[PDB]
DNA sequence: CCAGTCCGTTAAGGATTGCGCCACAT
DNA sequence: GATGTGGCGCAATCCTTAACGGACTG
């Protein structure tokens, strides 16, 4: 039976599921999106105090060098 | 009108079209389109510049391809022949067309 | 048109095609976007690393600025 | 008049996406 | 039984590309 009102409900309802079920995983795919952005932006910034910091170690070096 | 070829290509026509190219060459393309049925020279040279060519590039577009391009048409226009030339691999038309759709936005 | 002639029928193949081609695409791209957290995470945990390495000897040398 | 180029323009067809139907999982 | 998921198809329409036709030039 594929037009009665019994039908057309038990449709709808599984249809309701569906977006439902479709919008979590969709959520789940944008925050692993931003975590991307995240982490590219903490990599970038922990890479420049990686370079900061070993500028500074080499200088200090070089000074008890000269000493 | 009626006595002209306006669908698809045959890889037979191409094949046609390629020996005619290593034969001749790049020219006389109204022989080669006289031997093929409801096609004008025109036509043939066409299809060979575009896409029947091996020196035509069939890559997907680099970054440094796109610069290029904007600071080319940033200007010189809609000169694509000439932008065409800074872009090895890459046709006239395939700059029209890349610029028309993808960089247009 | 018709949906039973076939002219019809080869349409939907290709786009049946071309939607299932689309939707693997995307899925790849879902677990490829997974994978780069896997590996950006890692990448942070070594160069936090190498900052908490490098300021132990920064703090290290400075040692040697203390007298009695 | 013909050819070889150059280009604007747009129909054709692949790529996406909103809505849903099913079968099967929980 | 009811809801949750994975796979697909349909049909609207987004996006690119091919190449038709006109304008020019030698």
């Amino acid at each position: 039976d594929k037009h009665s009102d019994e039908y057309k409900i038990r449709r709808e309802r599984n249809n309701i599921a569906v977006r439902k079920s479709r919008d979590k995983a969709k959520m789940r795919n944008l925050e692993t999106q931003h975590k991307v952005l995240e982490l590219t932006a903490e990599n970038e910034r922990l890479q420049k105090k990686v370079e900061q910091l070993s500028r500074e170690l080499s200088t200090l070096r070089n000074l008890f060098k000269q000493l | 009108n009626p006595e002209l070829n306006k669908g698809p290509w045959t890889k037979e026509e191409d094949q046609r079209v390629i020996e005619h190219v290593q034969k001749y060459g790049p020219k006389r393309w109204s022989d080669i389109a006289k031997h093929l049925k409801g096609r004008i020279g025109k036509q043939c040279r066409e299809r060979w510049h575009n896409h029947l060519n091996p020196e035509v590039k069939k890559t997907s577009w680099t970054e440094e391809e796109d610069r290029i391009i904007y600071q080319a048409h940033k200007r010189l226009g809609n000169r694509w022949a000439e932008i065409a030339k800074l872009l090895p691999g890459r046709t006239d038309n395939a700059v029209k067309n890349h610029w028309n759709s993808t960089m247009r936005r």
